[PDB]
């Protein structure tokens, strides 16, 4: 019920969490190094996921170019082949 | 003569964007789950 | 295009068209095309003559009118005017002077333009351009990518 | 109704050699 | 999604590529026989 | 693995395309040279 109410107030969440740190720290219920390991793993993953969001996007932006650099060129050579087919048609067919 | 060097890059300006234009048409037919539903 | 031509050039193209138009009806027939070629010396096939007319004719009805004959000549010499402009700016681009465009040389152009692209996309650019497969773009191919619209 | 997509390629196609144009360029020099 | 494309991109291309090899070869072999008539 | 198989598929296609590009060019150069003779 607090979580739904807090959605309208994003800046108010940060103050309560900061207040939550102080109450835990005064009564020695928060290890900073253990907390930092949770934070560092999350922020490195957050940095990695943003890179992963880039990695998926950088792959997909250049993936479709390879699939389209081939289909355009596969028809250009076939257009050239059809131009080559006119004059070879006048030549007689070989026996074998 | 200065426009001759610029009009080549102006001509190349369209062709480079068309290379990236080829990406989105292939991506559109891929990123749609509807087309993947056709493959199933 | 057609209106850009001088009146003397149109009269010269009319004379060339009138030599091909033996009947004078304003349309070029397949029999007239062979008759002009037979006077020259070669003996082509009638199927090639119809195919040759069909490529020239915009609608492809088998007859070539005078505005169609004027359009192709205007478009052709417009390319040669561009071809005169292409070769001078090709020499400016070709800083090596060997006539072959290397991949590293082409990458110096967009640095002057500010357009940013990956290195392997340039490799895609030169492979689509190249035809003989030597890996370096020559001068006659540089005309092909420029004149094509 | 189904119809062809008709996607225009990047490099415009070239054309075969026109013989009536080849005949025209030949006589011009003599004329 | 990508693995379906890997089959799908190749199936359209390899069928064209399978078509591509015969059409060049018949133009290759017929023109190669012309060289025997040359000399 | 994605980045390696992305790059090597580009490298594999270019190696296959080079063989494709050289053989079609020779066919064009062979038969067009007969047009000038006739
Ligand atoms: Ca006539
Ligand atoms: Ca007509
Ligand atoms: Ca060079
Ligand atoms: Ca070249």
């Amino acid at each position: 019920d607090l979580r739904e109410v807090l959605s309208e107030y994003p800046q108010a969440q940060t103050i309560m969490e900061e207040k939550g740190r102080e109450i835990l720290l005064k009564m020695n219920k928060l290890d900073v190094n253990a907390e930092a390991a949770e934070i560092a793993l999350q922020e490195a993953t957050e940095s990695r996921l943003r890179g992963l969001d880039q990695q998926l996007d950088d792959l997909q932006t250049k993936f479709a170019r390879l699939l389209a650099e081939l289909e355009s060129s596969a028809l250009k050579i076939a257009y050239r082949i059809e131009r080559l087919e006119w004059q070879t048609r006048e030549w007689p067919m070989p026996e074998d | 003569a200065s426009t001759n060097s610029a009009i080549i890059n102006d001509r190349l300006q369209e062709l480079v964007k068309l290379f990236k234009e080829r990406t989105e048409k292939v991506k559109e037919k891929l990123i749609d789950p509807d087309v993947t539903s056709d493959e199933e | 295009m057609a209106d850009q031509l001088t009146e003397e050039q149109i009269a010269e193209f009319k004379e060339a068209f009138s030599l091909f138009d033996k009947d004078g009806d304003g349309t070029i027939t397949t029999k007239e095309l062979g008759t002009v070629m037979r006077s020259l010396g070669q003996n082509p096939t009638e199927a090639e003559l119809q195919d040759m007319i069909n490529e020239v004719d915009a609608d492809g009805n088998g007859t070539i009118d005078f505005p169609e004959f004027l359009t192709m000549m205007a478009r052709k010499m417009k390319d040669t005017d561009s071809e005169e402009e292409i070769r001078e700016a090709f020499r400016v681009f070709d800083k090596d002077g060997n006539g072959y465009i290397s991949a590293a040389e082409l990458r110096h152009v967009m640095t002057n333009l500010g357009e940013k692209l990956t290195d392997e996309e340039v490799d895609e650019m030169i492979r689509e351009a190249d035809i003989d497969g030597d890996g370096q773009v020559n001068y006659e191919e540089f005309v092909q990518m420029m004149t094509a619209k | 109704k189904p119809k062809e997509e008709k996607s225009v390629l990047i490099l415009p196609p070239r054309a075969g050699t026109p013989k009536l144009f080849n005949a025209a360029l030949a006589m011009t020099g003599k004329m | 999604t990508l693995y379906t494309r890997f089959g799908r991109l190749l199936a359209e291309y390899t069928g064209a590529q399978q078509k591509l090899k015969q059409r060049i070869t018949v133009l290759e072999t017929k023109m190669k026989q012309n060289n025997e008539d040359d000399y």
